[PDB]
């Protein structure tokens, strides 16, 4: 059982700057043969199915635009939503399936 | 581009079996796993498990004695059945599609369900 | 002006351990040559386990000591994936210490040991009658627990088995899901080697210090104070035990 946390909650950002979220994990979410890090970040609107962002914890998917970056390492995880605007406001959460239980994040609200 | 829309009763009287069944639109169903993520009101996203068309099936470790997942290939769905249902299973839930490494590629729009009466 | 038997414990080896990677992901056909390495260093420390021995061993009555009560009283109250035979039995080690027992215990070599009293050195030996031998087994038999327990763990996968998988899962996914297996099993035999190389190092340490004291605190005198015994040196005494060395060392003080 790995607990995720989101220790960034409640980000009150306005247009145009940037806004990060951490994602901690309880232990290692990688394997230290492949150092490949299974974790994965999406985004959930309002009234709306969530959204797959990335997965790897760094590799993006289909559909997402420059804005959102992603990295980490090991435990520590950022996620970086670079020249944030009106259309970034969700709930962002980190998923990790390195290890069942699938814990999910708390959920981060991005608020204008 | 595959959708997945869930479907069943709002309202689940207690100790009675939740059946949420969860239909999918273009792609295939023999293609990945397909889970059946939980988020409660005012909490953190909950992962109940995810199943497989063979039959295959991989509960969540907490709810493993009363969670059973059937996939039917020939009806093109796959339905969750929740047993010993209590008052704090009222949640909102989303038939996902976990790809080969079990991360969620597509969502889907949760169903509220509450037990009361 | 007395003199002391001081007991002092040295381990200078421990269980034998290898891997074989042909049999240990699987009852991927190669994963890689990853788990190969880890054979290689495991062996190397097997290797090294082995050579520890012939580096410590090999290299006013007396019937406690000379037999062999001690060695007995050390032996029973001390206690892929093969475990292989010790290279010198218990019979040879004990064999070669007997016989350096003997060659340095050959009244007359108190006299001569004078240069650099019997019911002291009898009350010393008595008194005497192995913390870091149980140390070490416990250790690595925790190790290994640990590992096989590894070994039984999912690792994120959805079964233990990789047959088990292959006759449930299709091939795009089971390549997946054993690939998952076999890393997270290869985590854990990395860190069984590592595990094992570092202790490997400190029992080398240990059994060099045993070699030195071997060869010059039981053969002749330890001119220097304070490496063995607790005071100015007249002879040693070694004794066989279980992944270990027994010393006594007969100290003489003002
Ligand atoms: C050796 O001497 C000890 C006392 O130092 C005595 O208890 C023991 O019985 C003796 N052994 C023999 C075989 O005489």
């Amino acid at each position: 059982d790995i607990v995720m946390t989101q220790s960034p909650e409640s980000l009150a950002l306005s247009l145009g700057e940037r806004a990060t979220i951490n994602c901690k994990s309880s232990q290692t979410v990688s394997f230290t043969s492949n150092n490949k890090n299974y974790l994965a970040w999406y985004q959930q609107k309002p009234r709306q199915p969530p959204k797959l962002l990335f997965y790897w914890a760094s590799t993006r998917h289909s559909g997402v635009p420059d804005r959102f970056s992603g990295s980490g390492s090991g435990t520590d995880f950022t996620l970086t939503i670079n020249s944030l605007q009106a259309e970034d406001v969700a709930v962002y959460f980190c998923h990790q399936y390195f290890s069942t239980p699938w814990t999910f994040g708390q959920g981060t609200k991005v608020e204008i | 581009q595959v959708q997945l829309q869930e479907s069943g009763p709002g309202l689940v009287k207690p100790s009675e079996t939740l059946s949420l069944i969860c239909t999918v639109s273009g792609g295939s169903i023999t293609r990945d796993f397909w889970s059946w993520v939980r988020q409660p009101p005012g909490k953190g996203l909950e992962w109940i498990g995810y199943g497989y068309y063979r039959g295959s099936t991989n509960y969540n470790p907490s709810l493993e004695s009363r969670v059973t997942i059937s996939v039917d290939t020939s009806k093109n769905q796959f339905s969750l059945k929740l047993t010993s249902v209590t008052a704090a299973d009222t949640a909102v839930y989303y038939c996902a599609r976990e790809t080969a490494h079990n991360w969620i590629d597509t969502w889907g729009q949760g169903i509220l369900v509450t037990v009361s009466s | 002006f007395t003199i002391s038997v001081t007991t002092e414990i040295l381990p200078v080896s421990m269980t034998k351990t290898s891997v074989d990677c042909t049999m240990y992901i699987c009852g991927l056909l190669q994963y890689g040559s990853f788990c190969t390495q880890l054979n290689r260093a495991l062996t190397g420390i097997a290797v090294e386990q082995d050579k520890n021995t012939q580096e410590v061993f090999a290299q006013f009555n007396f019937s406690q000591i000379l037999p062999s009560p001690i060695e007995d009283l050390l032996f029973n109250k001390v206690t892929g994936l093969t475990v292989l035979p010790p290279l010198l039995t218990d019979e040879m080690i004990a064999q070669y210490t007997s016989a350096l027992l003997a060659c340095t215990i050959t009244p007359m070599q108190m006299a001569y040991r004078f240069n650099g009293i019997a019911n002291q050195f009898n009350s010393a030996i008595g008194k005497i009658q192995l913390g870091k031998l149980q140390d070490v087994v416990n250790q690595n038999a925790q190790a290994l627990n640990t590992l096989v327990k590894q070994l039984s763990s999912n690792f994120g996968a959805i079964s233990s088995v990789l047959n088990d998988i292959l006759s449930r899962l299709d091939p795009p996914e089971a390549e997946v899901q054993i690939d998952r297996l076999i890393t997270g099993r290869l985590q854990s035999l990395q860190t069984y080697v590592t595990q094992q190389l570092i202790r490997a190092a400190e029992i080398r340490a240990s059994a060099n210090l045993a070699a030195t004291k071997m060869s010059e605190c039981v053969l002749g005198q330890s001119k220097r104070v304070d490496f063995c015994g607790k005071g100015y040196h007249l002879m040693s005494f070694p004794q066989s035990a279980p992944h270990g060395v027994v010393f006594l060392h007969v100290t003489y003080v003002p």
